[PDB]
């Protein structure tokens, strides 16, 4: 019901 | 039906991957690379939006939505241009609309640009939800078990 993460994520460019 | 595994995944997201029929509600920048709350009020000011341009004319943009291990591509359906290309690494959330099972949306970008992109599936948004946390889901285990082996 809820979303989820992306744990792949990386924030930095 | 047969469960699935690390091979038939990457199988069916290499290269050119899968894509779904779907209509671009909107993109807004957002302040977290993460959230329900965050996601849904996101999709309520885009939905508003999308409703006003309505009343005077206005359509939603026709799209593909195509996913594969290159990330997320945003298509135009009557060109095939490619207007939107998000690379895994740099997709953060995916949310579900619980006002709409034709409807979800992802956050990207990278730090301090946090975009949520809004979109209205053809079909129910389910499948194209999982395949996204089977997407992130498989790359995650292929790392890691590479990760484990070398130590
Ligand atoms: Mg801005
Ligand atoms: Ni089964
Ligand atoms: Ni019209
Ligand atoms: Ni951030």
């Amino acid at each position: 019901q809820n979303g989820f993460d992306n744990p792949n994520y990386q924030p930095q460019e | 039906g047969p469960e699935k595994t690390d091979e038939y995944l990457l199988a069916r997201f290499k290269g050119d991957g899968v894509k779904y029929k779907a209509k671009l509600i909107g993109i807004d920048d957002v302040p977290d690379a993460r959230g329900d709350k965050m996601s849904q009020d996101s999709m309520m000011k885009l939905k508003g939006m999308a409703a006003a341009g309505r009343s005077q004319g206005q359509h939603k943009q026709r799209i593909w939505v195509n996913i594969s291990l290159s990330g997320i591509k945003i298509i135009d359906e009557k060109t095939g241009v490619i207007e939107h290309e998000h690379p895994v690494n740099k997709i953060s959330f995916i949310a579900r609309d619980v006002t709409d099972n034709r409807a979800f949306g992802y956050v990207c970008g990278g730090e301090g640009q946090h975009q949520f992109f809004a979109i209205k599936t053809g079909q129910q948004a389910e499948p194209l939800v999982v395949d996204l946390k089977d997407l992130f889901q498989v790359i995650y285990n292929v790392k890691k078990k590479e990760e484990e082996k070398k130590k």
